[PDB]
């Protein structure tokens, strides 16, 4: 009487990495970035779709959205690895993840 | 069986066509007597019984 | 609409089904790439501060 989201029936999924950057960060430095960073994954499958581009302009930052297929025995292990050599080349190129922002205005000084 | 009977004749949605039937969206692969199977966008396989679809 | 802490603009416009994701991502982009050149800014949370007992 429900439905039946079954997983293990098809041999290929997606991952979905949502990344949020600062306000000043070159757009076109990280997606290259994140692009270098899918391209040199031999669990990505090259054939699918690899969609790496800004997705939002949120309060504090602007999040990208990676999109890359694998197989389904590799998802977590790609997860992983790929958010882990993500953080690392932006620690090491300089794009910052950004804590929350706000502006904050003084008065009765 | 009624409601996989009606869908066949009235056709809502075909096989390849994009729909959401009820908090779940996907390509609909095939629709059959009893359920129909849909491969969400993600990639995972879901099979909704015809009944709570119509 | 007047937001707590910026004046939100509303745009809409009609395409392709084919292209709607596509569109969607390529005009996000310009704006924010048009908005740096041009000055116009997206504010961060804002939040006007009284002190006291200094
Ligand atoms: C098991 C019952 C199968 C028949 C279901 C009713 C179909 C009625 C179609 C009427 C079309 C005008």
């Amino acid at each position: 009487a429900g439905n039946i989201i079954n997983f293990s029936r098809e041999p290929v999924r997606r991952n979905e990495f949502i990344i949020g950057v600062a306000y000043d960060s070159d757009i076109d430095q990280v997606k290259q970035i994140l692009t270098n960073i899918i391209q040199s994954e031999d669990r990505i499958l090259k054939d699918r779709e690899m969609t790496v581009r800004l997705n939002e302009l949120g309060a504090s930052s602007i999040n990208f959205v990676v999109r890359v297929w694998s197989n389904s025995g590799d998802l977590q292990n790609v997860y992983w690895d790929v958010l882990e050599r993500i953080k690392r080349e932006f620690d090491a190129a300089g794009i910052s993840f950004p804590y929350p922002q706000m502006d904050v205005n003084f008065k009765r000084v | 069986l009624a409601a996989g009977v009606l869908l066949v004749m009235f056709r809502p949605f075909r096989a390849g066509e994009y729909v959401d039937l009820g908090g779940v969206a996907g390509t609909v692969l095939s629709v059959q007597i009893f359920s129909t199977t849909m491969r969400t966008a993600d990639g995972k396989i879901i099979v909704i019984p015809n009944g709570k679809i119509i």
